[PDB]
DNA sequence: TCTGACACGTGCCTGGAGACTAGGGAGTAATCCCCTTGGCGGTTAAAACGCGGGGGACAGCGCGTACGTGCGTTTAAGCGGTGCTAGAGCTGTCTACGACCAATTGAGCGGCCTGCAGCACGTGACCC
DNA sequence: GGGTCACGTGCTGCAGGCCGCTCAATTGGTCGTAGACAGCTCTAGCACCGCTTAAACGCACGTACGCGCTGTCCCCCGCGTTTTAACCGCCAAGGGGATTACTCCCTAGTCTCCAGGCACGTGTCAGA
């Protein structure tokens, strides 16, 4: 990680790709490109969520701020469209066929 | 006899400071700012945040 | 009137609209089907909640553009089974 | 000898009792209607009533 | 028995005014409660078949996991 | 095991003012987890089509372009190349 | 009296009912969008065009329902619209 | 290009009548065939990307047993 | 395959087990148990095929006696619902408010 | 590899008076693959479940019941153990 | 009578079957702790029940267009035939990396203790 | 003696520091396979040409369906009142799960041998 510049572990990393049958080797660059890319994932949504509670003057995230930072961007809404989440409620969406 | 007195007014520097606190209870609930906190606030800061929203 | 600003208000929120209760015992209801004398874990409870209102909600909105696709205000069985129908169910 | 050290410990204290002292100082002189020799209990409650009244009154203009 | 009672005609309001419905009509209730029984149903057999497999009395929230998860449903903060 | 510490050193690097409840952590360690398993199921499924007994970032680079959608595929990409290149110079 | 006709031939054979040089030409014509000078095979070619084929007769079933729904039998997008609005398109 | 229309309007009257339509209105034909587009484009970048990763130049019918497989869609007899 | 009564081979079905990459061991008794499963649902299949064959007066069956055998039994349907069949055809549906 | 000449040995024993098309074989073939890998896939999920490094009967017969409907999963079931108490009694 | 499929006959290799050995994993047993389950009492909110009015849904009637259907004319697809190359497939050879095994070191985490800060309580001083 | 304010004490929680233990990272060495590279051959795919038939395209006419408009009745919605359950708080007991330790068996790996399976070819039968 120290090298890789990485906040994420690459020694678990490689653990977790050899173990579970996924292969029979696994090759260096493989634990840390993948280490790269859940960070880059991870910091994403922290990006929108912490914005989520920004926006509801909020400096803690919590599950409604996650559900809100997801739904709003289209690709993560995609990528987790069969994703529930807890306490994360729903969007406040009413059609306009319904108001007067 | 007179050891009540000393009794008595503990009791009433508890009422005081009681009263006080309910106070700032009921000050802090009605400052918006507050309803961003899920801890109970401290007396300082309560005092503080109605002093700002004004 | 009231049904728009319900609905704000229920949207808005996150806390569950079922009531907890008769939930667990209708889970060990449920269970009891497939196996007696069953012990349960409330967090396992907790998840199925969560689940079940999720569902229900999304087959909500769909009844709803069903009813609003004939051209509809209320929503009936007819519009459900049409986008359960199409879902798969 | 380390009993001396309380008396930091206690100017801590009296410190924060200050900070409350001042700020009802403050919270009372920003009120309407100022009425000087309101004790703590009363600016506070005072300051209740105002808020109160301030919540109502902007309410009262609108719906 | 008949727990499924316990949920009230308020609360299948409220659920559909969740998913933006503006106007129920009568038959709804009736129809919900059935639709709900059968997503209980499923989810619950494969719970309560998983944690036989593992030879247990105890059914945990990962069985229910589990019991989603092959459903296409996956679960965040339950584990 | 967790990655609590690394969500929140990441959350610090980016919002350095914002803290995160146990429920959000938990929703984040859920997310990472789902995300692992999807790419090494396909990292070893394309090694499998492929008749290779070993992964490599050639594997994960496809997993994840098959996987993530336009842009995070980009992007996603491009920080593995990097960690890689500067892994292995380093 | 014609269409029902049509459409009993239609269900009963189970020819595909594209041409296949326009389908060969067009699946050309989308592979060349990612990557020029390209080669296919025809079986890959063929196993493409019963699935597009397949999609298609899934979708205006799903699409005829929604207008028998609204009272109607003519078809329209606003149909299909719904229908795969529903399955998640 | 604009092999898309190579689709005819009896080509889309014959697909509609396997799938039960008895009768069409105007617009179909084009919303038919935008929506086929954008279903094939879907299915070829899958099974292109297969190629390119094999560092072939030719696709084969892997290639699209595997891009529809893994978008849902199995199919039998093409292996 | 003789010893169990199996038509279905067991060798083979341990071979697929033993390297498929599902666990790093395969009990002795699993590839027959299998076999035999596998051996049941395949003959449900045929014996509901050779009819569909039968009732179209075919002595050879064909992909459309395989849509027809397993779009009309229930289980097979549920179990086969996302399978496309090459040449399999459609079975001949149609919705009675459209009929004169 | 493939499976025509047991798919064809079935079909003889429950219809004897016909025989299968080119096309239907490789629709038979295909099925036997999908239907194989879902059930090994079930139970090497319920082996990593329970933490376990061996597949046996139980995790396939649990995966017969998870995968299959009810009257369909009770013969199944009866085949299977039939076959493994006639194997281990033969 | 011919074409395709099925049955019969022939040949070669791989995989399966059978046999033997060892270590690790699985299975079994015993002990301990926590959570779940079960029970009781009280308070508040929700649910249930009843009444009245309006809007929505349904039914009926009328009109016009687009679509459907048929006929004639024009074009492309499909079928058959011909020719050539690149890529794919197969075989053989060589190297580096990874795996496996062993040995050290540093940093971080967890637990415990100390220091500082905060909250609540008691006493003294001031005012009436 | 009562109430408020000011001052000091006691206890608890959070943050920081220290101690102990573990894991990962780092370092070093050895061995083999898989992957990469090189060379050679063949097929399938791609490209090109010609002819015929069926389909597509274009044009014309009429009808049914869809859309728009109007009227009536019933159900649902909203509010108020009453009753019950849900929810909250507190207390107790038992079982299952969790944790630790020990023993036994099976599979995998290694080794050996043969037939059936798989592929190909020929002849006859069934269907065309």
């Amino acid at each position: 990680s120290s090298r890789a510049g990485l906040q994420f572990p690459v020694g678990r990393v490689h653990r977790l790709l050899r173990k579970g049958n996924y292969s029979e080797r696994v090759g260096a660059g493989a634990p840390v490109y993948l280490a790269a890319v859940l960070e880059y994932l991870t910091a994403e949504i922290l990006e929108l969520a912490g914005n989520a509670a920004r926006d509801n003057k909020k400096t803690r995230i919590i599950p409604r701020h996650l559900q809100l930072a997801i739904r709003n961007d289209e690709e993560l809404n995609k990528l987790l469209g069969r994703v529930t989440i807890a306490q994360g409620g729903v969007l406040p969406n009413i059609q306009a066929v319904l108001l007067p | 006899r007179i050891k009540n007195a000393r009794e008595a007014h503990s009791q009433i520097e508890k009422r005081r400071r009681d009263k006080m606190n309910s106070f700032i209870d009921e000050l802090a609930s009605l400052v918006p700012t507050c309803n961003a906190m899920s801890r109970k606030l401290d007396k300082l800061t309560v005092l503080r945040m109605a002093v700002q929203h004004m | 009137t009231v049904a728009l600003r319900e609905i704000r208000r229920y949207q808005k929120s996150t806390e569950l609209l079922i009531r907890k209760l008769p939930f667990q015992r209708l889970v060990r209801e449920i269970a009891q089907d497939f196996k007696t004398d069953l012990r349960f874990q409330s967090s396992a409870v907790m998840a199925l909640q969560e689940a079940c209102e999720a569902y229900l909600v999304g087959l909500f909105e769909d009844t709803n553009l069903c009813a609003i696709h004939a051209k509809r205000v209320t929503i009936m069985p007819k519009d459900i089974q049409l986008a359960r129908r199409i879902r798969g169910e | 000898k380390d009993k001396a050290k309380r008396v930091s410990r206690n100017k801590s204290e009296k410190k924060r009792r200050d900070q409350f002292n001042v700020l009802i100082k403050e919270l009372g002189s920003m009120l309407p209607g100022n009425a000087r020799k309101m004790d703590k209990s009363t600016v506070l409650q005072k300051s209740i009533d105002f808020l109160r009244k301030h919540k109502e009154t902007t309410a009262q203009s609108d719906a | 028995r008949d727990n499924i009672q316990g949920i009230t005609k308020p609360a299948i309001r409220r659920l559909a005014r969740r998913g933006g419905v503006k106007r129920i009509s009568g038959l709804i209730y009736e129809e919900t409660r059935g639709v709900l029984k059968v997503f209980l149903e499923n989810v619950i057999r494969d719970a309560v078949t998983y944690t036989e497999h593992a030879k247990r009395k105890t059914v945990t929230a990962m069985d229910v996991v589990y019991a989603l998860k092959r459903q296409g449903r996956t679960l965040y903060g339950f584990g | 095991e967790s990655y609590s510490i690394y969500v929140y050193k990441v959350l610090k690097q980016v919002h350095p003012d914002t803290g995160i409840s146990s429920k959000a952590m938990g929703i984040m360690n859920s997310f990472v987890n789902d995300i692992f398993e999807r790419i090494a199921g396909e990292a070893s499924r394309l090694a499998h089509y492929n008749k290779r007994s070993t992964i490599t970032s050639r594997e994960i680079q496809t997993a994840v372009r098959l996987l993530l959608p336009g842009e995070l595929a980009k992007h996603a990409v491009s920080e593995g190349t990097k960690a890689v290149t500067k892994y292995t110079s380093a």
